[PDB]
């Protein structure tokens, strides 16, 4: 539709606009910071469903 | 009294899953291997004097 | 229990990519800021070719 | 650079004696492992090399 | 009792399906070969040491 064919182009002039605001030395480590607390919620999570099959 | 015997088993299994999955790991893991503190060349050589 | 070998080694795999990535951020961030001490060197060597005081 | 490449050349063999280590105790999957924490260390040090002589 | 049983009934589905879905795709799938980390090579030339 031309109404997608619009938003498709605002949508990815507003993508580009944040992805040159990302300083390659600072969001660097804040991806790895993020990647390891994701592991940290993981592993509740997974002992939660160990703990049912002793059970 | 059967009721409450539940709530004991829930509390051992919520234990044991944690410490038992913190168990994996590799440097836990490699800290149970006996020559693990990497001396040994040192080591071997004191023992050669 | 068929699940739980699954997201045991899913776990797994997590971590290792984690080491290797934090091996690189290091690699990266180094050359990050040499290239940009040089940048600002060579454009120091141009303002000072602009001026050209030698000519005047 | 020149420090950052004496390290990572030193921590490369400790992950290989623990691979050694690993090996006479049979534990073959933990060896695995091992080995893929080295490899990532001598690629990022054959980097400080090129960087450091250009430099 | 009865139309409560049939909410368990229906949660219960609802959650095995959403996971046994995700139990598809490349990398979740390849990551249950025991071999899949890919060092067999130089694992193989440490053995031969």
């Amino acid at each position: 539709g031309l109404f997608d064919r619009l938003g498709r182009v605002v949508r990815a002039n507003l993508n580009d606009l944040v992805s040159k605001a990302e300083d390659p030395e600072k969001v660097l480590e804040q991806a790895v910071i993020d990647m390891q607390e994701d592991l940290v919620q993981l592993r509740q999570a997974v002992a939660r469903t160990i703990a049912e099959e002793k059970r | 009294f059967e009721r409450m015997e539940n709530k004991v088993l829930d509390m051992e299994a919520t234990s044991q899953a944690a410490g038992e999955l913190a168990g994996f790991g590799i440097e836990n893991q490699f800290a149970q291997l006996e020559a693990s503190s990497g001396v040994e060349d040192e080591l071997a050589a004191l023992k050669a004097s | 229990r068929t699940m739980s070998e699954n997201l045991r080694r899913n776990l797994a795999a997590l971590e290792a990519k984690i080491s290797e990535a934090k091996t690189k951020k290091n690699m990266l961030q180094a050359r990050a800021k040499a290239a940009k001490a040089n940048a600002e060197l060579q454009q120091t060597l141009a303002a000072a070719a602009a001026a050209a005081a030698a000519a005047a | 650079t020149e420090q950052r490449l004496n390290q990572d050349t030193q921590e490369a063999k400790k992950w290989e004696d623990r691979a050694k280590l690993a090996l006479t105790n049979g534990e073959e999957n933990l060896a695995r492992e091992a080995l893929a924490r080295k490899k990532s260390l001598t690629d990022t040090a054959a980097a400080y090399q090129t960087q450091l002589a250009q430099q």
